[PDB]
């Protein structure tokens, strides 16, 4: 299952 | 900044004439991801060719497997044709049973 | 040891279409999921039977994760082009790989979460799962932003907790094949080059997992600089193939031995022509 919490914005 | 594909052309199972098999073209170690891969029977493009999902290795270079069901014979020639920005001209690798 | 690994690729395509986002997930050397934003109606898709029987809530939630990530990476591609002052005409690639490694005792050995831009390291989460390593000046912008946002704490919670929980679930549900070793089927072939030399090729076929060592020896001495090794390649049925070759002088074939080491072999194998 993928890493879905948050938003990994560069 | 770009990396040229390595190309291997081979069968899924050891080739035996008259026995159904899969013809594979594995392209690996390339960057960027855009790439054109065709499987050829006696120089003509094989329709119905499936491929794996784009993935990459620890070194960030991409790899793909293109494959088609085939029945090898004594005389039929098979090949893989690959084009990528790092190549001057499309590269043709013949299938060699060995 | 066992691992769960995710691979994301985001590609900008000016003039041809919207950016592509494609994700694939693996347990060890076995793929179980794909998402491709180029598909007609993009959804998370099973690639292994042990995830095919997950319920609709599982697949709906994975699909929504991927849809969110595809939108985030469309924004990320634009952000990076600005950081580097690159032309809008060029196509660029953002890759992310993350996952969790269990050690041979079954406990978490290592979590990772790293990024590359145009094939070059950009930023990575350090092994402490608390700090970052930035590869260049643009990535130091991202590092400051992620330190401010406490991004590493979110990623640590996934890599140490959620990730391991998924991996253990899949190892149990897919036990019949993920916990298998398939030993290599091995043989030697012989190919005259001329009247004075021939290549000996040592084959390993049908093995799982992909890790393997093939070596040629000559009177018990490794032929390191003389051996041609092809990259390990997928058979297409979940198993792998490899070969190693040496060119030997005509009439000296009997001095050469091939050696195969693999998890599925009780003892390393020795082959002779």
């Amino acid at each position: 299952g993928a890493d879905g919490v948050g938003k990994s914005a560069l | 900044i770009q990396r040229t594909p390595k190309i291997q052309v081979y069968s899924r199972h050891p080739a035996e004439n008259g026995k159904s098999n899969f013809l594979n073209c594995y392209v690996s170690g390339f960057h960027p991801s855009d790439i054109e891969v065709d499987l050829l029977k006696n120089g003509e493009r094989i329709e119905k060719v499936e491929h794996s999902d784009l993935s990459f290795s620890k070194d960030w270079s991409f790899y793909l497997l293109y494959y088609t069901e085939f029945t090898p014979t004594e005389k039929d020639e098979y090949a893989c044709r690959v084009n990528h920005v790092t190549l001057s001209q499309p590269k043709i690798v013949k299938w060699d049973r060995d | 040891s066992h691992s769960m690994r995710y691979f994301y690729t985001a590609v900008s395509r000016p003039g041809r279409g919207e950016p592509r986002f494609i994700a694939v997930g693996y347990v060890d050397d076995t793929q179980f999921v794909q998402f491709d934003s180029d598909a007609a109606s993009p959804r998370g898709e099973p690639r292994a039977p042990w995830v095919e029987q997950e319920g609709p809530e599982y697949w709906d939630r994975e699909t929504q994760k991927y849809k969110r990530q595809a939108q985030t990476d469309r924004v990320n591609l634009r952000k990076l082009r600005g950081y580097y002052n690159q032309s809008e005409a060029g196509s660029h690639t953002l890759q992310r790989m993350y996952g969790c490694d269990l050690g041979p005792d079954g406990r978490l050995l290592r979590g990772y979460n790293q990024f590359a831009y145009d094939g070059k390291d950009y930023i990575a989460l350090n092994e402490d799962l608390r700090s970052w390593t930035a590869a260049d000046k643009a990535a130091q912008i991202t590092q400051r932003k992620w330190e401010a946002a406490r991004e590493a704490e979110q990623r640590r919670a996934y890599l140490e907790g959620t990730c391991v929980e998924w991996l253990r679930r899949y190892l149990e549900n897919g036990k019949k094949t993920l916990q298998r070793a398939e030993h290599p089927k091995t043989h030697v072939t012989h190919h005259p080059v001329s009247d004075h030399e021939a290549t000996l090729r040592c084959w390993a076929l049908g093995f799982y997992p992909a890790e393997i060592t093939l070596t040629w020896q000559r009177d018990g001495e490794d032929q390191t600089q003389d051996t041609e090794l092809v990259e390990t390649r997928p058979a297409g049925d979940g198993t792998f193939q490899k070969w190693a070759a040496v060119v030997v002088p005509s009439g000296e074939e009997q001095r050469y031995t091939c050696h195969v080491q693999h998890e599925g072999l009780p003892e390393p194998l020795t082959l002779r022509w």
